[PDB]
């Protein structure tokens, strides 16, 4: 049950490099049995691998790449990290990093960390606002989520424990710049009433955390 | 070096018939191709690896075949839940890896009419000095749809924005926020704050209004 999970800084201005870690659980980075190594994947495009490194120091890299990337690990603290020099608009993407069986049987990643949502940008990091869209068989109620940047927030309602129904949706660009989406959710109307209806807002990139209760108007 | 080559970019298939995913290879791959298959926000999950042994705990309803040049991936019966993108990821004993394009596998599935509700802005935000209108359409399909703000019995344009969820994974269907963007002294200038939803499962468009400031 390896498990892998990144670090970053989310927002890099142009130009500049993008520095990750991934810290690793339940296997040593230090054991031959695997490559551990990067993945990136643009907003709505395809998965391109980027790196891998052996424990020996021994380093893989993408044809498209080699220029920028540099992999190291860190056995001490159990993590590896991945360094992406000249960052530029097209290196926007979610960075996977993930783990390679070496010897036991052929290469596949086994295990993914989370993805962390990387966009190269001048622009400053601004926590959202978060307001509620109250209800009036079936009632639907949610937040919105405004003027936020960058990219992602996460929803979440009742700290996890309402999923039925729920839809966050994808967020939209506005006119200024900053990022805003909606979550919504269809309740029975006889919740309404005896239900608390909380919703979850974790901005990372901000370290901004807001809960908004909404409560039929 | 190696390239990959999937085919098609995009599918759309109805519950229970049998799909072909093919992806192509540069060179006589025989070093191994593996399949995974990735669900939107999520990382991707492995489900055959060397071809055609498929990953464990993985329906039998996943196929791989081929070798040398041409492979494929077939799901005998579609399930709402196969829902996703799948990719081809080629490697030999030692990396560099390549992956295909993708190929995003939509689901065909019965019409269905949409449930539309209406959000005036709350008071929290009108304080902040902006109004947006949400217009919501729950559990639709198919994903076309056309969503008309009236204000004041007049249309409006270019001042609404909508975003689409991802094809539902239990039930197939989408769906859609359409948000009217105003600020607060606009918005105290109307009355009448309308959302006119057109859709294929609907005999008529539907519409859902309020009057500011009646509750
Ligand atoms: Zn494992
Ligand atoms: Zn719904």
């Amino acid at each position: 049950q390896v498990q892998l999970q990144e670090s970053g800084p989310g927002l890099v201005k142009p130009s500049e490099t993008l520095s990750l870690t991934c810290t690793v659980s339940g296997d040593s980075v230090s054991s031959t049995n695997y490559y551990w190594g990067w993945i990136r994947q643009p907003p709505g495009k395809g998965l391109e691998w980027i790196g891998s490194i052996y424990y020996r120091g021994i380093t893989y890299n993408s044809p498209s790449l080699m220029n920028r990337v540099t992999i190291s690990l860190d056995t001490a603290k159990n993590q590896f990290s991945l360094n992406l020099s000249s960052m530029t608009a097209a290196d926007t993407a979610v960075y996977f990093c993930a783990n390679s069986i070496a010897v036991s049987g052929p290469l596949y990643f086994h295990h993914w960390g989370q993805g962390t949502l990387v966009t190269v940008s001048s622009a400053s990091t601004k926590g959202p606002s978060v307001f509620p869209l109250a209800p009036s068989g079936t009632a639907a109620l949610g937040c919105l989520v405004k003027d936020y940047f960058p990219e992602p927030v996460t929803v979440s309602w009742n700290s996890g424990a309402l999923t039925s129904g729920v839809h966050t949706f994808p967020a939209v660009l506005q006119s200024s710049g900053l990022y805003s989406l909606s979550s919504v959710v269809t309740v029975p109307s006889s919740s309404l009433g005896t239900q608390t209806y909380i919703c979850n807002v974790n901005h990372k990139p901000s370290n901004t955390k807001v809960d908004k209760r909404v409560e039929p108007k | 070096d190696i390239q990959m080559t999937q085919s098609p970019s995009s599918l759309s298939a109805s519950v229970g018939d049998r799909v072909t995913i093919t992806c192509r290879a540069s060179q006589s791959l025989s070093g191994y191709l593996n399949w995974y298959q990735q669900k939107p926000g999520k990382a991707p999950k492995l489900l055959i690896y060397a071809t055609s042994t498929l990953q464990r705990g993985v329906p039998s309803r996943f196929s791989g075949s081929g070798s040398g040049t041409d492979f494929t991936l077939t799901i005998s019966s579609l399930q709402p839940e196969d829902f996703a993108i799948y990719y081809c990821q080629q490697s030999y004993s030692t990396p560099p890896y390549t992956f295909g394009q993708g190929t995003k596998v939509e689901i065909k599935r019965t019409v269905a009419a949409p449930s539309v509700f209406i959000f005036p802005p709350s008071d929290e935000q009108l304080k902040s000095g902006t109004a947006s209108v949400v217009c919501l359409l729950n559990n639709f399909y198919p994903r076309e749809a056309k969503v008309q703000w009236k204000v004041d019995n007049a249309l409006q344009s270019g001042n609404s924005q909508e975003s689409v969820t991802e094809q539902d994974s239990k039930d197939s269907t989408y769906s859609l926020s359409s948000t009217l963007t105003l600020s607060k002294a606009d918005y105290e200038k109307h009355k009448v704050y309308a959302c006119e939803v057109t859709h294929q499962g609907l005999s008529s468009p539907v519409t859902k209004s309020f009057n500011r400031g009646e509750c």
